[PDB]
């Protein structure tokens, strides 16, 4: 019955705070450095880590994340490096989901990717360009391998489509935005489901994270963590400590 | 009968096509789909489109028996369907007149489109000027830097042109930007997609607007030759011109259909754009179809002397027709394409697009195969004014 | 069907009397070959089989009929008149010149000629001739001035891709006049096997009449179409005038319609008062030039004045003699259009209708806009859109500052 | 009534020779120097001078004469300078006709130019781009002002047209061009007793003499221009050699 990330959002709402959800792309600036950084997120107080699979044609991603995934692909990152990253995070006591565009999953084999993500300790999959309309195979693999399925909603989503997207999600719903559009979008999910909702909104600071923990169950942060890692791993830890303290 | 289901899938469980797009795109996609379903059966709309096809774009295009090629095609009879003579010099005018009329029916005041070397950009800007729509073309910065005259054509027609400096700075990245623009500006903007690919409804809608080529050709070949052709052939990039000419012949069981795709230096060299011959199934720009992709599913670089056959994907309806055994898809090298280019110039006085020269080269080979008196209709998708410099270099005339 | 001969010249080539316009102002040295072509063409122009050959090529190869397009978005700029564009821009090769070279190349093969020659300025007639020669399997030689060959690298390559030899004339001023001179001299030496494809509705008889015959089709189509779309004959039919072939082709079918005004627009360059123009009727006077007695730009001694226009195709100091006749007879009015008026029309047509016209044709568009203002709301004006503007994109882009430096 | 040039050819045929007919264009290398050259031709033994009117678009002019006419025009030469050249040649004891394309004549006025040429002492007009078919105004002007009218015939000329061209000529007929030239002259002789001048790119005494066996006049132009460009002494020497060539005995 219960989702894989359910106990994490339970634990957060019992402690009067939102989950801090941190994205980094595998292979930036190289594969070992990216695992070292994902490990440092667990150590610095990230509740859930989004391990990004670099893709040659990312539609949804902003410029910081896109340059980083481009650099990663120039360095030879492979889809298997993402699964190794998920393994290392799990062993260090962290909670990992994978964020990926669908074609790499298709190339791997949907069933096989879910099997191998589950075997690595991964808890779920965020699917920025898979909609429930095309998710038949994924739904089955998700249920077979006990993985959460985080589909995205948007400000533009119709009432019909938003309800279907929430109904097809397990763990949390990613409310992707791109000032009062984020909270309205979250409100609309809440009126039809008790599933946790994660909000990403180019968060840079303690103050901005706190602003989002007021209405959202999880604060998602990607760009800023990648900018921070580029300066250095020490800078990433300090920033992650600021963001962990903001969600409380 | 040949249409996909409501989700955009051809062939049921193979699942060719569909909508492999983010949720952020779905409001605007459903809005275009509903608007298209309504207008495709509206007589006012089909009338307006027909009036423009005839008086503005120059339809019907003629069918010309290229008798001086015959000796070079084993004495088969090559008939050229002359889309090279359309307003703007290619088949693409057909697509953009339909989509531009649709945009205006929808109340959209702005149209965007991608372009490679400039052909679909010029066509889209042409349609928008005609109908009084604002136009922004997205074009990769490697392309804008070496196509200054086509940029100027688009500007002359009243379009803005954005050089895209992200990713690999070419066709696919321009498309990636255009999709972002559409999401942000969905209230007022329509996206005029340039081939028979992308998420539903584009493969179906683009094909429906290119169907006229095949409908004319079927009538014309019966008139002139007295019978249906032995084969109908066309070059295949994303697949709009080929699907247009093929469609009217799908239920004629003795008509062979052959698509010819770009092999560059040769398929075995890795320097090609031969999506069906060397690619594999995958999701790309909203469509599940064949794709040039590495073993992790990353897009790979395609190569061809032809800029219009660069697209690393192919339309999902063609993938369906390959699986069903109805159409064959075959590789044509740069050398074969350019030899056919030159030959068409010297023999018939027709300077073909280098894209279309792939089809002509394929027709010459098929002529030798089928023999004396066989009738082969070839879609001559574009004129080669744009390719004179490229061709002149190839032949050492500069 | 062979069309009537009421507006034709006498057997000597004269329009309006036995010493009026046209004729053969040429050397005796050219007369054997001129008489041979004249007799060949008298035979073939009434031959149903020749007309069927030409019609078949017009239909299937060249894509006739060309459409007539009501350019509704120009109306506001033409005094709310209605501007109908006869779309010769859509012909194979992008202009009306294909009509001419198909006729003459067919006539060359009927005469048993294996070789065709011609000359060209910027390259347009050269490319058209070469195109027709490739189609009909004729050897083709194009004469072109060295100043033009060096400045038209891509048109020379077009002609060579089409299988023609391009001879760059490096003597004298190395321009169009030196190329014409070589083509005529080639013709005489090789009259046995060689046909000369003359580029416009000018020269010695039979060329003004022949070229016009091969362009008549524009006007014949346009008369049916305009009655189809407007419900009546036009108030005016207009066209640009270089040598005069596109204009005479569209005018001819309307000649016996007394309500239809006929207006030819000629290149005024920087302005007729500046002396940098090609306004033959406006600023020129009667004289013999290039084989015909017509109007030309000449000085007090009768030397040819150098002409100037932003467009290559209108940059010709003369004009066809049939036009001279139609001017003297009061049937057609000829009016000047500047570089600036033309380029404004070019730009207007790109933005408003999505059609990039030849700068030559843009002179007709510009004049049509002015004629619209004169005739007022609802007047119906047919404009010959003689060519497409791809060849002109670079010139127009510089004009409107789209290239920078 | 006899032609204006008839006595020159009678006089030539009575001395067993052909007339030397020399062409130079007015204004090359400038107006005075061209007049000095034409006067020099008279002094060096030219029987008839062809004074060339430079025209902007010549069809018949070969490259040597075309370069010279272009230069004369760059120098600002006028049609009235040709009338002045004719006066000078007549004053020097010479015989002059004018060679010209038709447009300068049309521009001047045909009757006007015929009158002004006659008043300048000119004996005739050579009309390389005027055929008899277009020559009605010119025939009337030619008869009125007593000027000879030299039309051209060519190897390609049909029998019909060669007859009409010879019949319309007065003074001589210009046979312009290996065996083509004597055959063309033979065809003129068959239908008419009119003198025939032959042009054949003559640059030597020997060539003048070959032509003098069958033709009444030897026409020279290109070579005279080429000689003048070198200088006036070279022109005198060449003309002297050509004059010896036209004499058989
Ligand atoms: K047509
Ligand atoms: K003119």
């Amino acid at each position: 019955e219960a989702s894989r990330l359910g106990p994490v959002f339970d634990s957060c709402r019992a402690n009067n705070r939102a989950a801090l959800i941190g994205y980094l792309p595998t292979g930036y600036p190289d594969v070992p450095a990216s695992v070292a950084a994902m490990t440092a997120l667990v150590e610095s107080g990230c509740d859930i880590i989004e391990v990004g699979v670099p893709y040659s044609d990312p539609g949804m991603d902003g410029p910081t994340i896109a340059r980083a995934t481009e650099a990663a692909l120039r360095g030879g990152v492979r889809v298997r490096d993402t699964l190794a990253a998920v393994e290392a995070i799990s062993i260090a006591g962290g909670r990992a989901v994978v964020m990926t565009y669908w074609n790499p999953v298709l190339r791997y084999g949907v069933d096989a990717f879910a099997r191998d993500l589950a075997a690595a300790g991964g808890l779920g999959l965020i699917t920025p360009d898979l909609i429930p309309d095309e998710a038949q195979q994924w739904l089955a693999a998700s249920e077979e391998h006990r993985l959460d399925r985080i589909f995205l909603v948007a400000p533009s989503s119709t009432p019909e489509r938003l309800a279907a997207t929430v109904e097809a999600s397990r763990g949390f719903v990613y409310a992707a935005s791109t000032s009062q559009a984020a909270p309205e979008l979250v409100g609309r999910v809440k009126a039809v489901s008790d599933i946790p909702v994660g909000v990403g909104l180019g968060v840079r600071s303690r103050a901005q994270a706190a602003q989002i923990a007021q209405y959202a169950d999880g604060v998602i942060v990607g760009s800023a963590l990648v900018t921070a890692l580029t300066e250095g791993l020490p800078r990433l830890r300090a920033l992650t400590g600021e963001l962990a303290a903001g969600v409380r | 009968s040949h249409d996909p289901d409501s989700g955009g899938h051809f062939g049921g469980p193979s699942g060719w096509g569909g909508r492999y797009v983010p949720e952020a795109l779905m409001a605007v996609i459903e809005e275009v789909t509903a608007a298209y379903q309504k207008e495709r059966v509206s007589q006012d709309f089909l009338d307006d489109l027909d009036r423009l096809q005839a008086n503005y774009a120059g339809r019907p295009s003629p069918l010309y028996e290229a008798t001086r090629l015959s000796q070079h095609a084993g004495s088969a009879r090559i008939f050229l369907k002359r889309e090279d003579l359309n307003h703007t010099g290619s088949h693409k005018i057909n697509n953009v007149l339909g989509q531009a009329l649709l945009a205006r029916r929808m109340g959209k005041t702005r149209v965007i489109a991608e372009t490679g070397a400039g052909q679909h950009g010029v066509a889209t800007a042409t349609a928008c000027a005609l109908l009084g729509l604002d136009c922004v073309i997205y074009m990769g910065g490697i392309d804008t830097a070496r196509q200054a005259l086509n940029v100027a054509r688009m500007r002359l027609l009243g379009a803005e042109v954005v050089a895209v400096q992200t990713g690999s700075k070419t066709l696919k990245d321009a498309i990636n930007e255009a999709f972002r623009d559409w999401v942000a500006n969905a209230d007022n903007t329509y996206y005029c997609f340039g081939t028979a690919a992308g998420p539903h409804p584009f493969p179906t809608m683009v094909r429906d607007f290119q169907r006229i080529i095949g409908m004319e050709a079927r009538v014309q070949i019966q008139g002139q030759a007295g019978r249906l052709p032995d084969a109908v052939v066309a070059c295949v990039g994303g697949g709009s011109n080929a699907i247009g000419i093929f469609h009217a012949f799908l239920d004629d069981p003795g008509v062979r259909l052959v698509g010819f795709e770009a092999a560059g230096d040769g398929v075995e060299t890795g320097r090609h754009a031969a999506t069906f011959t060397a690619g594999s199934p995958g999701a790309f720009h909203g469509s599940f179809s064949y794709l040039l992709q590495d073993e992790d599913g990353q897009t790979i670089e395609s190569h061809s002397i032809s800029a219009g056959l660069d697209y690393p994907g192919v339309g999902p309806e063609h993938a369906w027709l390959k699986e069903a055994g109805r159409v064959d898809y075959r590789p044509i090298t740069d050398s074969e394409a350019m030899d056919a280019f030159g030959l068409l110039c010297r023999m018939e006085g027709i300077i073909p697009a280098i894209e279309s020269a792939h089809a002509v080269a394929g027709a010459l080979k098929l002529g030798v195969e089928l023999g004396r008196g066989a009738v082969i209709v070839v879609n001559l998708s574009g004129r080669g004014d744009k390719d004179v410099e490229t061709a002149a270099k190839w032949f050492g005339l500069l």
